[PDB]
C-alpha cells in the first residue's frame, strides 16, 4: 500500500532527524575540550539517551507494525525494555539539567566559585540511568509471566500498576521541573522579558508531549485506536525536540556549533 | 607504555604530578574573587582600602585579602606607576569588578572624574566588567552644599534646571538641597553608565561617608548580582 | 648540604625480618625518586627496589621479589625498605640513592653512606663485561675503560642509556658520566666518554694519586637494572 | 629667547636629518625586488597544543636549543615544557600574579620575569636540591617591566613603564647602565646577532638603537603613527621591524637611517601585539588583536598565509632558533606550536 | 623653568649627533637583504619544508 | 613624525573673539578622535573640547558649553576652536591633542603631564 510506504518513509526521516541532532551534539562535545563543565555533562547524557532511543525503537519498530514481521519473545521483552529505560532516562536527564539551572540561578556566588566536582557528575549520570532502569526494568521482567495479541508490557491489565509506575516518571518529574522554573521566574521577576515565555514552553512540550499517553494507557487500563498511535508518536517526539531546546540554548555549543559549522 | 624508556615514563609522572598540583591550584583560584581598586588623589581610596583591610583581615601593586560571609576577595591597588594608564589596564581585564572612588565633594576635578569613567566604560577590554561606584565625602559635600559659597551651576550649567525626580526615595531628615545635589552627581555618572552599556555590564551607585562600616557588604552585594547576571548570561536566559 | 643517612643494619639470624631507615636532609625529598643498592663483600653492585616521587611505581629485583617492601615517608624525610625471611646472601652493604627524572636530568647523583649486614651462618636481563679488571698504571698517563652490553642501549629517541660510577676505597659510589656523553657537576675534565650501541669507552687523560679505586658500569634501558663486574685501577 | 631659539635650532636639525634621508632614497625596496618569485600559500598546521594554564598568557621565550620552552601565566605560574612530547618539565610559582614579560637564559641555567611590580626576578634552574629558587630580584624601575633580555649568565637588559631601559649586574644587583632616551613607555627590545647593540620600541611612536657597551642612542627611527608594541632584529642585523596600534608593520633598516617597506591591508583595522622573523628572514609573523597571526613576504609585502584560530587575542610569537616550528600563545590559556607541512 | 631648557639642549645635542652618521643609498641595503634572503633560502624550513620523516613535531 | 601645530591666539579684551587653529601632519587626519584641552597658571592640564572622527558627535567642558566651537576639516587636515565671549579667567595655554589609537570610542591619557601625541601649545590671554 502507498499509506505504507509513506509511513515508514515518515519514520525513517524522523529516526534520521534524531540521528542527525544527536550525533551533532555529541560531535560538538568531543570535538571542544572546553565543554567540559557540568552541565556539558548532562547535556551529553541528554544526547547519547536521545541517540540511543533512536538507534534502538524506530528501526525496530518499523517490522512491527504495517508490516507482515513477527517478533519473538526476547527480542519483544529488550525492545520494551530499552524503549522504556531510554524514556526514562531522557526525563530524569530533563529533570537534572532544570534542577542544575535553578541551582545556578538561586546560589550563583557559590555556583560560579565554591562549586568544584569531578568523579562526582559520572556519579550523578550513573544514578539517573540507574533510576530509569529500576523503575520499568524489573517490573517487565517480572511480568513476563503475566502474559500473543500485541508485543506489550502485560501489565497494563493492572490499573493500580500501571498508576504506580507513570507516578515514577510524570507526576513527580512534572512536579519538579514546574517547580524549578516558578522558582527561577520568580526570583528573576522580583529581582516579563522573554524568560517567561521560554520558561513556559520548556514545561509545556514536555507535559504536551508525556502526558497523553500516560493517561489514555491509565483509562484504558481501567476500562489499538488511531489516537493511541497518536499519543505514543506524541512520546516518542520528544527526543525529536530534546537537541533543539536544552543543548542549543547553553551559549557554549552555540560557540563549538559555530565554529565547527 | 609503548615504545617509552624507562626514564621517559619516570618523565610523563612527574608531568602528571605537575598537572596534579596544577588542579589544586586551579581550585584554589577559582575560589576567590579578584577586585581592581581606582581612584585619584583626592579620592580618598586609601581610607576605603584601610579600612576594608584591617577590619575584615616602591612596589608597583598593593594586595588586601579579606572575607565576607565565608567568601574571599582580592583587591588590587596600583601605586608606583606612572600617569598613563593606556598600557598596563589591559591586565585587569578578567577581574570581577572595578571599584571607582570618586570625590563628589570636588566640583573642579569632577570633570575629570566623569572623564575617567567614560575611558573606564568604553575600553576596548573593559567593556564587560562591571564598575561598583562609590561616591565617597558625603559629608563633605552635604556641608559645601549647605554653606551656599560655592554653587554647582557654575561649573555644571544645566544644574539651574535641574529638579530631583518624583518618587526618589529621599533620605528621612535630609535637606531637599543636598539630597537634588547627590541625585544630580549619580546622574552624571548613569548617563556614561547607560550610554552605550547595552546591558552587557552595569555600574552601581553608592554613596560613601568618612566612616563607613557598610562598605563590605554593599561591595558582596554587588559582586553577588554580578555573578548572578553572568551566570543568567550562560544560560541564555536573559 | 646534602645528606642521606641509613640507619637499622645489624647481625641477625635466619629467616628473620629487619627494617632500613634512609633519613634524608638537605633537599627537596618528595621530588627524586629513591633506589637501595646493595654491595657484597665481595666485589659488584646490586640494583635491589626501587620507589617513585609520590609511592607511584615501585620495583623489585627478581631475586628480593616477594620478601622487600620499599616505603617513603615523605612528611619525615625518610625511607624504609622492610626485609621479611632472610638468608644468607643478603648479607652485604645497602646504599641509599637518590635519582631525578626529567629532560635533561642527572639521575643516581647522590649515594647514601650505607649500613651493613651480616647474617649467622633471566630473560629480560642485560649483561655487563668488563674484562679487564685490574689494570696497573703510573699516575701521569691516559687510562681507558671498557663496557659492553649484550643488547643496543641505543632507544629511539637517540639517548644512550649508560652511567660510569666511581667507587674509591672506603666511600660510596659517586657519579661520573650519565647517558654515555654528559659529566656530573663537580667532575673534572679529564674524564671523558663515548662509545658506540653495544660498545663503551671511558678515558682519564692525565691519572692521578684520587682516581684509584673501583669503576662500575650501569644501563638504564630496562628497569632490571644491571651494574658491570667492576674494574679496578691502582698505582 | 632661548627657548624659541632652541625650538628653531631642533626643527632646523630635524629638517637636515630629514633632507639627508630623502637625499639618500635612490628607489624603494619595492620596486628592486619585483622581478623575483613570491612565496605563493604558506599553510602551517597545529602540531601540538600545550594546556596547564590558568588564565591569560603574556610572555614566551624558546630556549637556545630549539626543544625547551617557557611562558608565563597572569594566574601566577611560570611553567616550562617540552615541547616535543608536552611534557611539563618545571612549574615555578611567582610572588606576584601580575606578569607581563619573561626571558630565558641562553645557557638554559635561569630563567628571569617581571611585570606590575617594579622588579625582575631572576629564578636558578639548576639547584642541587632539586627546586626551583629565586635566585635574584633587581629592582630600581618605577614602573611595570614590559621586556627582559638575557646577555649572559650575569647580565639582562630589562625595560620598564618608566621611559628608562637598564642593564643589569645579576651578580651585585646594581643597573651597570641607564638609557633613558624615549618618552613614552617601553614595550620592547630586541638584541642584535652579536649582543653590541640593540633597538627599543615605545610608546611614542619612536624606535631607538643603543649601543650597550657605552650606553647612549646611535639612531631613531620614526615612521609610525601609534604606539610601538612589539620588534625584532633581522637575522643578519642589519634591519628590524616594528608593530604598532595601527594595523601596520614597518621595517626600519640601519645602515640607511630611513624605513624600507610598509605591510598593512585594508581589512585589517586591530593592532599588532608581537612580531617575529623565520631563520631566512624572507618571512615575516605578526600576531593580531583579532585573533589571529599573518605570515607577510617580507621581500614584498604580500600575505602568504594565515594561522587562523586562537580562541582570543594572540599575545605571543617566537621562533625556534633552528626555524622549525612556530610557538603562539594569546589570552586564552593555550600556547600553540605550528609547523609547515610537505 | 630651567628644566625645560635644560631638556631642550639635552635633545638639541642628542639631534646633532645623530645627524651626523654616515648612510647608503637604498639600493645597496635592498640588494644586501634579498642577497642574504635568497642565501639563505634552502635553510629554512618554513620555506619549502623538511619531510615528516625528519620533522621534530608531528 | 606625528606634529600637531598650533597657532592663532594672543592678548584679548573680555567678550572677545578668538580662532585657534591646529594643524597635522605625520598621520591620517581622518581616522583618529581629536581633543582641545588646557592649562591654566598654576593648574593642571584640563579637557576642554572634544570631536570625534567624522564630526558627529562633539562633547564640551561645560563651562565653555555655549561659548566654544570645535570643528574639524578633514580635506585639509586642520582642527578649530572658535571662541567667543571670552572670560578674563580664560587665560591659559591650549594644547590640540590627538586619541592614542584609530578606531577607537575611548581616549585615554590625553590629559597627561607628558603626551607624545601633544601640539606645544597656544597662549591665550584675557586681560582689562
Ligand atoms: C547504555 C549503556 C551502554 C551505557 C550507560 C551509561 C552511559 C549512558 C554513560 C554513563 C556515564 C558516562 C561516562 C561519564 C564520563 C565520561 C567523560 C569522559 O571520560 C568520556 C565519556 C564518559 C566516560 C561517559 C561515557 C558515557 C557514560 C558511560
Ligand atoms: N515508549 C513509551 C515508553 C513508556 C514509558 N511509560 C509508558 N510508556
Amino acid at each position: 500500500l502507498s499509506t505504507r510506504v509513506t509511513l515508514a518513509f515518515f519514520m525513517s526521516l524522523v529516526a534520521f532527524a534524531i540521528m542527525l541532532g544527536n550525533a551533532l551534539v555529541i560531535l560538538a562535545f568531543v570535538v571542544d575540550k572546553n565543554l567540559r563543565h557540568r552541565s556539558s555533562y548532562f547535556f551529553l547524557n541528554l544526547a547519547i539517551s536521545d541517540f540511543f532511543v533512536g538507534v534502538i525503537s524506530i528501526p525496530l519498530y518499523i517490522p512491527h507494525t504495517l508490516f507482515e514481521w513477527d517478533f519473538g519473545k526476547e527480542i519483544c521483552v529488550f525492545w520494551l525494555t530499552t524503549d522504556y529505560l531510554l524514556c526514562t532516562a531522557s526525563v530524569y536527564n530533563i529533570v537534572l539539567i532544570s534542577y542544575d539551572r535553578y541551582l545556578s540561578v538561586s546560589n550563583a556566588v557559590s555556583y560560579r566559585t565554591q562549586h568544584t566536582g569531578v568523579l562526582k557528575i559520572v556519579t550523578l549520570m550513573v544514578a539517573v540511568w540507574v533510576l530509569a532502569f529500576l523503575v520499568n526494568g524489573p517490573m517487565i521482567l517480572v511480568s513476563e509471566s503475566w502474559k500473543g495479541s500485541e508485543c506489550e508490557p502485560g501489565f497494563f491489565s493492572e490499573w493500580y500498576i500501571l498508576a504506580i509506575t507513570s507516578f515514577l516518571e510524570f507526576v513527580i518529574p512534572v512536579i519538579l521541573v514546574a517547580y524549578f522554573n516558578m522558582n527561577i521566574y520568580w526570583s528573576l521577576w522580583k529581582r516579563a522579558r522573554r524568560l517567561a515565555k521560554s520558561l513556559a514552553i520548556l514545561l509545556g512540550v514536555f507535559a504536551v508531549c508525556w502526558a497523553p499517553y500516560s493517561l489514555f494507557t491509565i483509562v484504558l487500563s481501567f476500562y489499538k485506536s488511531v489516537w493511541y498511535r497518536i499519543a505514543f508518536w506524541l512520546q516518542w517526539f520528544n527526543s525529536f525536540v530534546n537537541p533543539l531546546l536544552y543543548p542549543l540554548c547553553h551559549k557554549r555549543f552555540q560557540k563549538a556549533f559555530l565554529k565547527i559549522f | 607504555g609503548c615504545t617509552l624508556s624507562a626514564e621517559d615514563k619516570a618523565a610523563v609522572e612527574r608531568s602528571k604530578m605537575i598537572e596534579k598540583q596544577l588542579q589544586k591550584d586551579k581550585q584554589v583560584y577559582r575560589r576567590t574573587l579578584r577586585l581592581l581598586l581606582l581612584g585619584a588623589d583626592n579620592s580618598g581610596k586609601s581610607t576605603i582600602v584601610k579600612q576594608m583591610r584591617i577590619y575584615h583581615v616602591t612596589s608597583g601593586i598593593f594586595e588586601t585579602k579579606f572575607q565576607v560571609d565565608k567568601v574571599n576577595f582580592h583587591m588590587f591597588d596600583v601605586g608606583a606607576q606612572r600617569d598613563e594608564r593606556r598600557k598596563w589596564i589591559q591586565c585587569f581585564n578578567d577581574v570581577t569588578a572595578i571599584i571607582f572612588v570618586v570625590d563628589s565633594s570636588d566640583y573642579n576635578r569632577l570633570q575629570e572624574a566623569l572623564n575617567d569613567f567614560k575611558s573606564i566604560w568604553n575600553n576596548r577590554w573593559l567593556r564587560t566588567i562591571s564598575v561598583i561606584l562609590f561616591l565617597n565625602k558625603q559629608d563633605l559635600l552635604a556641608e559645601k552644599v549647605l554653606a551656599g559659597k560655592s554653587k554647582i551651576e557654575d561649573y555644571f550649567p544645566e544644574f539651574a534646571r535641574y529638579t530631583t525626580p518624583e518618587d526618589a526615595t529621599p533620605e528621612p531628615g535630609e535637606d531637599p538641597r543636598v539630597t537634588r545635589a547627590k541625585y544630580f552627581i549619580r546622574k552624571e555618572f548613569v548617563d556614561i553608565s547607560t550610554a552605550s552599556g547595552d546591558g552587557r555590564h552595569i555600574c552601581y551607585p553608592h554613596f560613601t561617608c568618612s566612616v563607613d562600616t557598610e562598605n563590605a557588604r554593599r561591595i558582596f552585594n554587588d559582586c553577588k548580582d554580578i555573578i548572578l547576571q553572568m551566570n543568567l548570561r550562560e544560560y541564555n536566559l536573559v | 648540604d646534602v645528606q642521606l643517612v641509613e640507619s637499622g643494619g645489624g647481625l641477625v639470624q635466619p629467616g628473620g625480618s629487619r627494617k632500613l631507615s634512609c633519613s634524608a636532609s638537605g633537599f627537596a625529598f618528595s621530588s627524586f625518586g629513591m633506589h637501595w643498592v646493595r654491595q657484597a663483600p665481595e666485589k659488584g653492585l646490586e640494583w635491589v627496589a626501587y620507589i617513585s616521587s609520590g609511592s607511584g611505581t615501585i620495583y623489585y629485583a627478581d631475586t628480593v621479589k616477594g620478601r622487600f617492601t620499599i616505603s617513603r615517608d615523605d612528611p619525615k624525610n625518610t625511607l624504609f625498605l622492610q626485609m621479611t625471611s632472610l638468608r644468607s646472601e643478603d648479607t652485604a652493604m645497602y646504599y641509599c640513592v637518590r635519582s631525578i627524572y626529567y629532560y635533561g636530568s642527572s639521575p643516581f647523583d647522590f649515594w647514601g653512606q650505607g649500613t651493613t649486614l651480616t647474617v649467622s651462618s633471566g630473560g629480560s636481563d642485560i649483561v655487563m663485561t668488563q674484562a679487564t679488571s685490574s689494570v696497573p698504571v703510573t699516575p701521569g698517563e691516559s687510562v681507558s675503560i671498557s663496557c659492553r652490553s649484550s643488547k643496543s642501549l641505543l632507544h629511539s629517541n637517540g639517548n644512550t642509556y649508560l652511567y660510569w660510577f666511581l667507587q674509591r676505597p672506603g666511600q660510596s659510589p659517586q657519579l661520573l658520566i650519565y647517558r654515555m656523553s654528559n659529566l656530573a657537576s663537580g667532575v673534572p675534565d679529564r674524564f671523558s666518554g663515548s662509545g658506540s650501541g653495544t660498545a663503551f669507552t671511558l678515558t682519564i687523560s692525565r691519572l692521578e694519586a684520587e682516581d684509584v679505586g673501583v669503576y662500575y658500569c650501569m644501563q638504564h634501558l630496562e628497569y632490571p637494572l644491571t651494574f658491570g663486574a667492576g674494574t679496578k685501577l691502582e698505582l | 629667547s632661548e627657548l624659541d631659539q632652541l625650538r628653531q635650532e631642533a626643527e632646523q636639525l630635524k629638517n637636515q636629518i630629514r633632507d639627508a634621508r630623502k637625499a639618500c632614497a635612490d628607489a624603494t625596496l619595492s620596486q628592486i625586488t619585483n622581478n623575483i618569485d613570491p612565496v605563493g600559500r604558506i599553510q602551517m598546521r597545529t602540531r601540538r597544543t600545550l594546556r596547564g594554564h590558568l588564565a591569560k598568557i603574556y610572555a614566551m621565550h624558546w630556549g637556545t636549543d630549539s626543544r625547551l620552552l617557557v611562558s608565563a601565566s597572569q594566574d601566577g605560574k611560570l611553567i616550562i615544557w617540552d615541547s616535543y612530547t608536552t611534557n611539563k618539565v618545571h612549574a615555578i610559582p611567582l610572588r606576584s600574579s601580575w606578569v607581563m614579560t619573561c626571558a630565558y637564559a641562553p645557557s638554559g641555567n635561569y630563567v628571569a620575569c617581571g611585570g606590575l611590580d617594579n622588579i625582575c626576578s631572576i629564578y636558578n634552574l639548576k639547584t642541587r636540591e632539586g627546586n626551583v629558587r629565586v635566585s635574584r630580584e633587581l629592582a630600581g624601575h618605577t614602573g611595570y617591566l614590559s621586556c627582559c633580555r638575557f646577555l649572559d649568565d650575569n647580565q639582562i637588559v630589562t625595560s620598564s613603564g618608566d621611559t628608562t631601559c637598564a642593564l643589569w649586574d645579576i651578580e651585585t644587583g646594581q643597573q651597570t647602565t641607564t638609557f633613558t632616551g624615549h618618552t613614552g613607555d617601553v614595550m620592547s627590545l630586541s638584541l642584535a646577532p652579536d649582543t653590541r647593540l640593540f633597538v627599543s620600541g615605545a610608546c611614542d611612536a619612536s624606535a631607538k638603537l643603543w649601543d650597550v657597551r657605552e650606553g647612549m642612542c646611535r639612531q631613531t627611527f620614526t615612521g609610525h603613527e601609534s604606539d610601538i608594541n612589539a620588534i625584532c632584529f633581522f637575522p643578519n642585523g642589519n634591519a628590524f621591524a616594528t608593530g604598532s596600534d595601527d594595523a601596520t608593520c614597518r621595517l626600519f633598516d640601519l645602515r640607511a637611517d630611513q624605513e624600507l617597506m610598509t605591510y598593512s591591508h585594508d581589512n585589517i583595522i586591530c593592532g599588532i601585539t608581537s612580531v617575529s622573523f623565520s631563520k631566512s628572514g624572507r618571512l615575516l609573523l605578526a600576531g593580531y588583536d583579532d585573533f589571529n597571526c599573518n605570515v607577510w613576504d617580507a621581500l614584498k609585502a604580500d600575505r602568504a598565509g594565515v594561522l587562523a584560530g586562537h580562541d582570543n587575542r594572540v599575545s605571543c610569537l617566537g621562533v625556534t632558533d633552528d626555524g622549525m616550528a612556530v610557538a603562539t600563545g594569546s589570552w586564552d590559556s593555550f600556547l600553540k606550536i605550528w609547523n609547515g607541512s610537505s | 623653568n630651567t628644566a625645560s631648557i635644560a631638556q631642550a639642549r639635552k635633545l638639541v645635542e642628542q639631534l646633532k649627533m645623530e645627524a651626523n652618521i654616515d648612510r647608503i643609498k637604498v639600493s645597496k641595503a635592498a640588494a644586501d637583504l634579498m642577497a642574504y634572503c635568497e642565501a639563505h633560502a634552502k635553510e629554512d624550513p618554513l620555506l619549502t619544508p623538511v619531510p615528516a620523516s625528519e620533522n621534530p613535531f608531528r | 613624525q606625528v606634529q600637531l601645530q598650533e597657532s592663532g591666539g594672543g592678548l584679548v579684551q573680555p567678550g572677545g573673539s578668538l580662532r585657534l587653529s591646529c594643524a597635522a601632519s605625520g598621520f591620517t587626519f581622518s581616522n583618529y578622535k581629536m581633543n582641545w584641552v588646557r592649562q591654566a597658571p598654576g593648574k593642571g592640564l584640563e579637557w576642554v573640547s572634544d570631536i570625534s572622527q567624522s564630526g558627529a558627535s562633539i562633547s564640551y567642558t561645560g563651562s565653555v558649553k555655549g561659548r566654544f566651537t570645535i570643528s574639524r576639516d578633514n580635506a585639509k587636515n586642520t582642527l578649530y576652536l572658535q571662541m567667543n565671549s571670552l572670560k578674563p579667567e580664560d587665560t591659559a595655554v591650549y594644547y590640540c591633542a590627538r586619541c592614542p589609537a584609530p578606531f577607537t570610542r575611548d581616549c585615554f591619557d590625553v590629559t597627561s603631564t607628558t603626551y607624545a601625541y601633544r601640539g606645544q601649545g597656544t597662549q591665550v590671554t584675557v586681560s582689562s
